[PDB]
RNA sequence: CUUGAGUCUCGUAGAGGGGGGUAGAAUUCCAGGUGUAGCGGUGAAAUGCGUAGAGAUCUGGAGGAAUACCGGUGGCGAAGGCGGCCCCCUGGACGAAGACUGACGCUCAGGUGCGAAAGCGUGGGGAGCAAACAGGAUUAGAUACCCUGGUAGUCCACGCCGUAAACGAUGUCGACUUGGAGGUUGUGCCCUUGAGGCGUGGCUUCCGGAGCUAACGCGUUAAGUCGACCGCCUGGGGAGUAC
């Protein structure tokens, strides 16, 4: 995330567009990662059990969807 | 894997028509070919648990086929085994 | 809305940096297959390509390192 | 018997799918919804902000023919994608008319360049030009009496985003998206863009050639947090958006409406 | 001492505390701060206010040394990394560059294990 | 019998002795009948990343139908040479011959 | 005899296996520069490291281990398992047409082999991590959880061990029975008039019909409808123990 501030350019912006370069990369969630160890099991039952959450969530609730709430 | 022309060979040798391809001496040396080539890497690669495990199926089914020649024809089992020289 | 399908492209060249370029991130990364929509199989061997260009530095393997 | 195969490859001869063949005919009226048929498997629940020109009323009334556009069947009951967009069409097909004689006619005032370029109004719809185009010379229509005359005289168009840049003045005168991704770029080239689908957190307006923008929740308006898109702005609306920020790399192209 | 116009911030921004470090373009540091050193423990010296103020320390330190530009590497998660870039900001200088300096390993050492509360 | 594809890489302070080594190379692979479909001196080139503390460096492509012992050799050769920082020898299905991307 | 089974021809994708090279980041240590009083750690501390100059910061070097992004209910493998690039040797799978062989097949008690992690032996190696151990906390106590350190081991070579919730808690092989939404990898035709249109094969994720089921659920990858062979069960404990 290296990052040049342009001529006449507000500090504040700058500040504004280097965290969003930092977010983008993934820095600190990569960091937060990377804190301590996972067990290759964990690593997987985390990936896995994500995944069923997002199927979950794209499916069910879209069937839901279809049938009004009131 | 073996070489595209020392398959055409061998088919030419030990086939009949050496269109065939099929027939079952035909079969068994390709087999035995492999099985040879084989030797040399094994020894060289005495872990390589996976490929060995091709090379014994292989054999088995060369095995196989002998016993098949045996039962339909014996007197072409024994030259089959005379020219590769398979003890049995 | 693969490009390499379109192309038709056989396979994916190392040495064709700027086509890298384009999949890579500011800070390097190869960027994913969601993104970029780039088919499955296209995408694996355009990784293969842009590691081998790290290896011979013609893409930076990071923007940081020097 | 065969006749009805031959009926139904009839009934297939006689229709197409895009909205082209002006078909359906409008059978309910109630507001806020137009109702038509166009020998489709479900009557379409049209808008009336799809069927009202240039000043805020309606145009049609019952028996009243336009078609709509297809090749999008069934999100749990219902049929089609909405007309205007077969009158984009139309105005393709106006504006390629110029080809044949090299000059295409018709009324342009631009007032001023939203990206670079004056906005080059047709009759219902507004287009978004680069820089050149409105005016044939340095002539500059800031002068000109406000939103005045003349005629479009095609300067540039982008060819697959539909950004067309007009001359109004002078009548004497007479993969893909991500390689070369700097055009509207720089810090902050305005766009016309239609939103496609507001996802609780944005609005995703994307129109210039096969990217995705966001205009996500932040700026919008002028409150932050408490405003959620669909209340603001629209569904399926060409808007005020510019870039602000682009990623050639992770294809995100993070544009804004505050300004 | 020789006075020099342009040099870099290194903000190292741990959990637990922040360190703020100038030093001349080439590597030779010319002052540092932190955040536990500012009279902040525990709770209280692993928060923004403490890194800025840590930061503000920092820059009075290299006065003398009549800085003007300024480049900033942010090392490390925490809380002093906005807040820290802010408070140099006020102190008045030309920020110049920021950069973000975290050590990321491509797969590496094996991180000590997860931690059973 | 099987067609590599070779790049490697110069110290730029020997640019100027580039050509023989290219030609030593060239008369190996021609030694066991082997054939050299296309040849590109690339010429000095910015690194993406400074290798052995240098920026830039001088970048051949090469590409032979040849014998793998004499690739063997080549590969020798080259680790032993310290003017080569870098090769990279990397198999290929055919003769491409078609030169590269960025040549043109 | 050619349907099953197999061979040949051309391709395809792959973290499949074995060997040998190499790259970059990051940690650790060493040497040196700058520099000055803290660092570190936690819920909060303290032990610990620091004015014998730490931490921070820059330069140079050493060494080991693992390969960010790509990366995906993606791929390969009989299972265990397999992930940076390169090369060498090597096993399987699938598709396309043909050509051949002509039941050569399925299953399998004993038998033989492979078989995570830990563990053992001999010889190497040893950065990080870390059983044991030590100290600091917490606590009524704390032979734990937390903190600071830390040795076996983890790594390599060759042997042994032969077990795991070695799980889909679902033996293998074959046949048949409504559907939808995907993923991946082929392949035939079609104006590819465009990212497409119509098929046809392989593997694969989810939902769900009939039927089945104690229910939960399974549902063309069956836990449905059947056939072939094997393995195994007969109340709980005692006990997968004793001899």
């Amino acid at each position: 995330p290296v990052i040049k501030v342009r001529e006449n350019e507000p500090f504040d912006v700058a500040l504004r567009r280097f965290k969003r370069s930092c977010e983008k990369a993934g820095v600190l969630a990569e960091v937060r990662r990377r804190e301590f160890y996972e067990k290759p099991t964990t690593e997987r039952k985390r990936a896995k059990a994500s995944a069923v959450k997002r199927h979950a969530k794209k499916l069910a609730r879209e069937n839901a969807r279809r049938t009004r709430l009131y | 894997s073996l070489s595209t022309e020392a398959t055409a060979k061998i088919v030419s040798e030990f086939g009949r028509d050496a269109n065939d391809t099929g027939s079952t001496e035909v079969q068994v040396a390709l087999l035995t070919a492999q099985i040879n080539h084989l030797q040399g890497h094994f020894a060289e690669h005495k872990k390589d648990h996976h490929s060995r495990r091709g090379l014994l199926r292989m054999v088995s089914q060369r095995r196989k086929l002998l016993d098949y020649l045996k039962r339909k024809d014996v007197a072409r089992y024994t030259q089959l085994i005379e020219r590769l020289g398979l003890r049995r | 809305f693969c490009r390499f399908t379109a192309e038709g492209v056989q396979e994916i060249d190392y040495k064709d940096i700027a086509t890298l370029k384009n999949y890579i991130t500011e800070s390097g990364k190869i960027v994913p297959s969601r993104i970029t929509g780039t088919r499955a199989k296209y995408q694996r061997q355009l990784a293969r390509a842009i590691k081998r260009a790290r290896y011979l530095s013609l893409l930076p393997y990071t923007d940081r390192h020097q | 018997e065969s006749f009805a195969q031959l009926f139904e490859e009839s009934l297939k001869e006689i229709e197409t799918r895009p909205g082209s063949i002006v078909r359906g005919v409008v059978v309910a009226i109630d507001k806020d919804v137009v109702l038509v048929d166009a020998g489709l498997k479900s009557e379409s629940a049209i808008p009336a902000e799809q069927f009202k020109n240039a000043q805020g009323e309606l145009e049609i009334q019952v028996g009243d023919e336009v078609d709509v556009a297809l090749d999008a069947v069934e999100d749990g009951f219902g049929e089609t994608l909405l007309s205007r967009e077969k009158a984009k069409r139309h105005e393709a097909w106006i504006t390629l008319e110029k080809a044949y004689e090299d000059a295409e006619t018709v009324t342009g005032v631009i007032n001023g360049k939203v990206k670079g370029g004056f906005t080059v109004e047709l009759n219902g719809i507004r287009a978004f030009l680069p820089g050149s185009l409105v005016d044939v010379r340095p002539v500059r229509d800031t002068l000109h009496l406000e939103g005045k005359e003349l005629e479009f005289k095609v300067i540039k168009l982008d060819q697959k985003r539909n950004n067309v840049v007009v001359s109004r003045r002078a009548v004497i005168e007479s993969e893909d998206p991500w390689v070369a991704i700097a055009k509207r770029y720089p810090e902050g080239t305005k766009l016309t863009g239609r939103v496609t689908n507001l996802t609780d957190y944005g609005c995703f307006v994307e129109i210039e050639e096969g990217v995705e923008g966001l205009v996500h929740v932040s700026e919008m308006d002028w409150t932050n947090k408490n405003i959620h898109p669909s209340k603001v702005v629209n569904v399926g609306d060409v808007v005020e958006v510019m870039v602000l920020d682009i990623d050639e790399e992770r294809r995100r192209i993070s544009l804004g409406l505050k300004q | 001492r020789k006075q020099v116009s342009d040099g870099v911030a290194h903000i190292h921004a741990s959990f637990n505390n922040t360190i703020v470090t100038i030093t001349d373009r080439q590597g030779n540091a010319l002052g540092w701060a932190t955040a536990g050193g500012s009279g902040f423990r525990g709770s209280r010296k692993s928060t923004p206010f403490a890194a800025q103020v840590a930061a503000e320390r920092c820059a009075d330190a290299v006065k003398e040394y009549g800085i003007k530009n300024l480049e900033v590497m942010v090392k490390g998660p925490g809380p002093g990394r906005e807040s820290t870039i802010r408070a140099l900001n006020a102190a008045g200088f030309r920020i110049t560059n920021i950069t973000d300096v975290t050590p990321i390993p491509h797969n590496g050492c094996r991180p000590p294990k997860k931690r059973r509360v | 019998m099987r067609h590599y594809e070779i790049v490697f890489m110069v110290h730029p302070d020997q640019s100027e002795q580039v050509p023989g080594m290219i030609e030593r190379y060239t008369a190996a692979i021609t030694g066991a009948e082997g054939k050299i479909h296309r040849l590109e001196d690339w010429g000095r080139r910015q690194l993406a990343y400074p290798i052995n503390k240098l920026h830039k460096a001088h970048y051949v492509l090469m590409n032979v139908e040849a014998p793998q012992e004499v690739i063997d050799e080549l590969e020798t050769t080259f680790r032993f040479n310290d003017a080569v920082i870098r090769s990279m020898v990397m198999r290929t299905k055919h003769a491409v011959t078609e030169a590269s991307p960025m040549v043109k």
